[PDB]
């Protein structure tokens, strides 16, 4: 039962590859979460004098979201995550965003524990793809992100 | 779609679920509301009006006064008054502000600067900051927002 994709790395924004299977794309940290860092820095240049338009923060805020790597996983299993659906309450987010690489490490792991003894779980190639997600700088995906939004 | 932004201002600071400004939101034919369980949306946008409203879902640690109770807080909005593709803003503004006007007559009517640097003011007026942005030397946007941590540390406001 394994599908032949389940905990490969992707995008956010790439349907091609895996239209097909049931996999869901989850987002380590969660992409509410990456989205909050993202305006807490913005926030931050506004206060300090920058320029930088509504339409310029959302187009950011969504860069951020739609090209965050993601690992492809089934749907029960994403269920447990962390931060499925309404699971994502506001003090998770918050804690999420004010320091992504805990909550990447925290994320990943749960999701792992729980794809022990699944037959259609991929436990061993989730977790070197989840260990990259863990090792990627998130701060800096997130500083280029801003600093493209705002370069014109 | 007409708003007045001046009436706006008296909403700033109170919950997502205020019954006066769910009321005066569906009024306006709004009721996009913010939420979280799908993505981070915390910004009602209204392209052709001109407007962005902005909420926060961390008021407390933000250091934002929050009047009444909810979850989602009105943390300030967006007057943009310049876009090449359409969608401005051409209603009243408050303190007898116009499009028109130059940096120093805004700077006239506000009367109380705060930072100056090459594309924004900074202002501070009955409990709220004010930003007003140029391109070149256009009017460009006119930035409110309540009190934050941010802003106090920046020393805009106290």
């Amino acid at each position: 039962k394994k599908h032949k994709d389940c905990g490969k790395k992707v995008p956010y924004n790439d349907k091609k590859s895996l239209k097909g299977s049931g996999l869901e794309k989850d987002h380590t940290p969660s992409g509410a979460a990456l989205e909050l860092a993202a305006q807490n820095k913005i926030d931050e240049l506004i206060a300090n004098g920058a320029r930088i338009t509504e339409k310029q923060q959302k187009a950011i805020l969504n860069s951020v979201r739609n090209n965050a790597p993601t690992i492809a996983i089934p749907p029960d299993i994403a269920a447990l995550g962390d931060t499925w659906r309404a699971k994502n309450k506001p003090h998770v987010i918050e804690k999420d965003a004010a320091n992504l690489k805990d909550a990447v490490a925290r994320n990943t792991k749960t999701i792992s524990e729980a794809m022990k003894n699944k037959d259609h779980g991929c436990k061993e190639a989730y977790d070197k793809a989840a260990e990259e997600l863990r090792n990627m700088d998130w701060e800096k995906y997130i500083d280029e992100a801003i600093q493209v939004g705002t370069k014109a | 779609g007409t708003m007045n932004a001046i009436d706006l201002i008296d909403f700033l600071g109170h919950s997502s679920i205020y019954q006066p400004f769910d009321e005066f939101l569906t009024k306006n034919g709004v009721k996009k509301r913010p939420a979280v369980g799908k993505s981070l949306d915390t910004t009602i946008s209204l392209e052709k009006e001109g407007l962005t409203l902005r909420f926060t879902i961390k008021a407390e640690s933000e250091g934002v006064a929050q009047k009444s109770d909810g979850a989602f807080v009105f943390r300030g909005f967006e007057i943009l008054l310049l876009d090449e593709d359409g969608g401005v803003y051409t209603g009243p503004l408050p303190h007898n502000l116009k499009a028109s006007d130059s940096r120093a007559e805004i700077e006239g009517k506000l009367k109380n600067l705060k930072r100056r640097m090459p594309e924004t003011d900074a202002y501070y007026l009955d409990g709220l900051v004010y930003i007003a942005a140029f391109d070149e030397d256009r009017f460009q946007y006119l930035q409110l927002s309540v009190p934050t941590n941010l802003f106090r540390k920046n020393n805009i406001c106290p």
